[PDB]
């Protein structure tokens, strides 16, 4: 195979890297030829920091108001360290 | 509101519970109930991103113990205009 | 290998000699004979980058000399 | 944004800390500080759902270690109008 | 373009996530949603070949762990003219 | 003043000692003394940030060995404008 | 909305990836892209608190391995009114 | 022509080399070149996902060993409308 | 389309196999079959860049083991305007 | 007040965090934000020496882990009239 | 401000260094210089508690090694109305 | 210009790549292509001596691994008025 | 003069010497001097291909040991008509 | 006076400390603050010779350990009239 | 005088030292000061070849140990007329 | 100028000698002689900075030998407007 | 030893 | 073109061989033949740069072994205007 | 300029090289070319003593290995008025 | 300028260099050059004390190894009003 | 020319030798002869920096062994305007 390559490249970042091996019908496939039990955590085995609509026992997938450890701000040390206390 | 919140349940009784729990927990609209087949029923709600987060969490908790249960609870905070075709506008 | 008139410098030729050996990226007009055949980070160092890309003031001075109303 | 978020603490110092934190944390308005007794105190705030959630979380984190500590944190997104009567509903 | 991309999922929640992740990802048109029975739902997209390759990978990654998940993500760059009759043109 | 100082104590006798130690220590005003319930008494002082810092340290050291003791000693250098509504202006 | 999300990156290519992921995930608004010097490019988004949490989470994941990468993903549900005079209103 | 290709390089020489390679290698229009500070320059192309996936591969090959090198080679197959404000228009 | 695919083969039978595979594998147009001389036959397709890649890769696999086989399989995502004069516009 | 507290950070995200942290923590007014160059951003507040001492302590801790971090935290209890010319008066 | 700062020294030359340092460092008023006897000179500076803290620390750090030296550096954040009489209101 | 650049190749694929890599690389015009026989195809480019020399080296490296390979790469810096008759002067 | 020649240097002193050696070594036309940021300076020449090659070998030898040095020396014999938008036409 | 003190630092926080120190230590005038780039800030003062020596020894000690540090501290007792064109006359 | 002398330094304090040294050492003309970026500053003088040689030798020794130091000291006895477009006519 | 130079001595004779010496050796005005008591007498001189330095040096050298000795020599280059009152404001 | 601003230069000064 | 090729030889027979070779090899113009003395003849050609390089490599090889030989073969890509006065404009 | 610089060479090709080198290296004036006899050619430049010294040093290195070579490189800072009769006023 | 600075030298050449280094090192005014007889030459400067000290250290270092050398370098910060009669006021 | 060259000698015979040597060696201007005293004579020339450097080097060798000899040979490329008052404008 020669000429310009639209073949997926790891170094190139973007759409190409996505879903490797989960895709059939790829140009590659032809060339190849030649989890939790319950969505909601156990009620007894968890206690939620904020009850009510702040509950995080159920796993909502998608774009959902939860925040990774990567993301900083709003809570944690940004609410906890502002005022001195003994 | 343009955020979507979809709960999937095994059976209709858990789905009606979810619809009720979601609609009473937040200012969301029940937009549809779909019989997917294989006894999967999806309830879809639409409201602002905070209302949809609250509603889905409420629905999930409520339906987790009604019938066969919860298969999914999902939020799409912005939905592409293409997907608005496969989404039900009004419950019927 | 290119046949035909060659623009490569030769011993006989003088004058294009100055600067001839320099390695030039991309298409190179002259032959590889004078020219020869992974950059990973900026090569220019900066004052900020040279130092990774506590409170000072008048409260810091006279650590043990002052007595009087403590604050905490 | 009528979502109501409440935080409870033992003692007024933790409560005031929580209040301050929440109010700075997000778009919320303090509505009331209520003396439950037994030393329990409740501070309640109101605002958009997401904002309320964030505020309550921040307050909980901050107030957790001050005084005798956090007792409770809760968020109700869509209070039924009936519930309002018990709520102070008088931020001023 | 005439390329077909086809995500199949166990349930409709995973499928709306796949559809939305496929439509936001590339210049593709959601051409239909099918309830095949037995829990299965197939979202189909049509666009140029690279548009479809980037959408069907975005869709598969998005819905992979949503609901009962992904069954099939497949691209066909040109479909026989007889396969156009068993393919929906616009979503319902 | 803008800074708030607060000493919570288990009992009035520890709190009166903190109020006196705090007000003698720096230029702060005793704006309130509150019986929270359950034997928790909070003494609250509003002054400049430097004075409130020095005062609250004086109170905490004085009342710690008095009676049942100190529950908390907190300084809020500027409360949110919303927290002002739940703060006393003059002791009663 | 008043929540602010900020994804700093090492270069404009990791910040155009982060801005695309943020804007698509939730109903936020690019309020400015900044060249801070040194290579730092900050993408600032303003939307509701629920939307901004979803957007910054999507942005931080997208640009982590793009180019030189992510320096900071940071959400402030409400900035002080004086911190809003050093915030861009519209992208340039 | 909705996809974006983006090459960030350490210098303007690697960037001009990438721009040339990208524009020559496929059907892509060069929309802009941005000086990002710290010595980063970004060459953005706009075309179809295949035109662009072929240009950005060709471009990264050109400028990898030119000057200080390539920092990022990214493709966005569909660009959100909001992200187009922070993107140079084609007369650039 | 503007992309060009080309498969050279030793004989006409490997080439008819290549053309068939290529033209069924993606939306490409057979623009020429050329008897070069010495028993080399070249088949050319013009399509979108993504189609030509899918097509040329398919044609290479089909003719590799048919007859004397494949000599070359090459993709030029954009031929210069001048190379177009040396290229066939429809098959003979 | 005429004191000056100033935090230097590596990038804008850490500095917007410092400014917000500081203006939430004490009675200070944000007067400037400066892009020094090479990824140094200085946020400056003017207040009373107690307030600025309380503000710069809270601001320095807040921005220490945000992004590339804290370079300098510095209080000047009294600034000479001559340094007022090089000091921003209100944030631009 | 009512906080008092005081630097006794062994001589008037260390005291003048201290008065200068205190006044330059922080917003404090020089209220008096007193010749106590025995070669002890006191410098009294009345301002706000943070200001007086900054002033006394700067003064001590300054006059510590000048001349015979520093005898005392003391702060009294609130002085009783009785102690006011002994203190010099204006310098002589 | 009157210099000639010539690349001979075994097959048509290797000469459409050389013809493309030539005309893109330097300021040359493709004057024609000839089927010599025996599986040889010659692509010829007329430009100035400086341009033709860049073009031939480019074409040579481009086709040296494409297809069967390169046979000749020849530059003529001035062509006699009589060779002009045996050379293709083509709009092609 | 359609060929482009470009030298990038760590500083302006090597760049000015390069501009002097390049413009005195062949019939090139100095068109641009850019501060790329970070101490990268790019002098760009535009002349016939041989003129540019001679100019860029001379510039690189001239500025290799002047100041911090040469980052890149790079010739582009024909630039796409789209890369010519991002190229300055007169040195400023 | 016409003597020139110049303090360079790695940041604006070490430069403002230096300006305050210099302009409080001796009878010098702050004539400018320049952002050089790379994070280098220069505070230039103009006074008589002894005044400037004292000011620049006060500035250097002060900023030596504020922020990223002190790069230069240099006195030029007389400046050629030529150099006065490259020097700031006022700090705005 | 037409000769150019140029001193590049890391920072402005060494550059001001070099400009004073140069203007004082010989009859050169301070013709410009340039902030390159990355903390490189270039001072340029124009005088006779004997004057500029004398000046640059003095400037190189003057600013070698002032601040960060000398990057380059260079002399161009005659600048090509093309280069004089990228040279400052007068200092700014 | 406003600089203040003071010498502390044990005894009035050493002091007078020192004062006379300073005055003779420099342009300073003798602000006065004040007896601390405990045997310390301090002589005050006001002048431009360098002159003050020279005067102090002279007085010191001279009166070290005379009497018990020179307790102190300190130069304060600038006097805060506030510190004026403690120093004799009287030439007498 | 003179005590005050020191005209004598510390090493850092240039 | 303005490039200059010059071939010196020991005689007119090696010079005419060189002129013929040079003026047949590339598009160069014979501007002169000069009899230097001592049996030295110079044939000077003027063309573009690549043209002159080719011509002077063709001339040198030709005359290297005709008559007494070749002394020099030198290209000067640009000639100062001063040198053009000492150069022949036509060969008579 | 009155100084004379003179380069004698064996032949005219080295002399033309030396004249170009000299005129380019400095602000000298090519004042004549002389055919001495025996294949010696003298190029003479007139400029300031600094200019001519710079030029002849460059011309000596330029033409040392061009053709037969350099016979003499010489500088006469001032020529006697008698000698100016045997010096060419302008080149012929 | 009441300070006097004086360098005595064994000859006029060191004295002229001293006058040059003294007048270029600080804001002094050269007032006198005396031939004292015997090969003693005294250059006298008059400026502020710091200016004179800087000037005389610079003059002494400048003329120490010029000619026979420096006899004396001497500063007088205030000259008696009677010694000013024997001091020249303008250099002759 | 503004540069100064000065030769001091023990006696007038060596000085006349040095003045002849200097005036002959370069384009300097004999500007004065001074009888210092003690048998020291200073000859002073003014010309360009290249001229004066050439002249003084010759004068130093000429008069090194004439009479008593050379005391000093010195070059000042630029004299301060103050020094030009003590320099002879014309020889006497």
């Amino acid at each position: 195979i020669t000429g310009n390559d639209i073949a997926p490249s790891g170094r190139i970042t973007g759409p190409g890297m996505l879903a490797t091996g989960l895709i059939t019908g790829t140009p590659e496939f032809r060339h190849a030829a030649r989890k939790p039990e319950l969505v909601c955590a156990p009620r007894s085995d968890q206690m939620d920091r904020v009850s009510g609509e702040g509950k995080e026992r159920c796993h909502i997938t998608g774009d959902d108001w939860s925040v990774n450890k990567h993301i900083t701000g709003t809570a944690g040390q940004w609410a906890s360290g502002r005022n001195p206390s003994m | 509101g343009i955020a979507l919140g979809m709960i999937e349940t095994r059976g209709l009784v858990p789905a009606i519970e979810a619809a009720d729990a979601m609609t009473k927990a937040a200012e969301v609209r029940l937009v549809g109930r779909q019989f997917v087949g294989g006894g999967y029923v999806t309830v879809l709600v639409r409201g602002e991103t905070g209302a949809v987060n609250a509603a889905v969490r409420a629905g999930a908790d409520a339906c987790e113990r009604v019938g066969d249960g919860l298969v999914a609870a999902h939020i799409i905070a912005r939905v592409h205009s293409e997907v608005e075709n496969i989404l039900p506008k009004a419950p019927q | 290998i290119i046949s035909g008139t060659s623009v490569d410098a030769s011993d006989l030729v003088t004058g294009n000699e100055i600067g001839e050996q320099q390695l030039i990226s991309g298409d190179a007009y002259v032959g590889a004979q004078q020219t020869g055949c992974m950059p990973t980070d900026f090569s220019i160092q900066t004052p900020a980058r040279s130092a990774q890309n506590r409170i000072t003031g008048p409260g810091m001075l006279a650590t043990g000399l002052i007595t009087g109303t403590p604050e905490f």
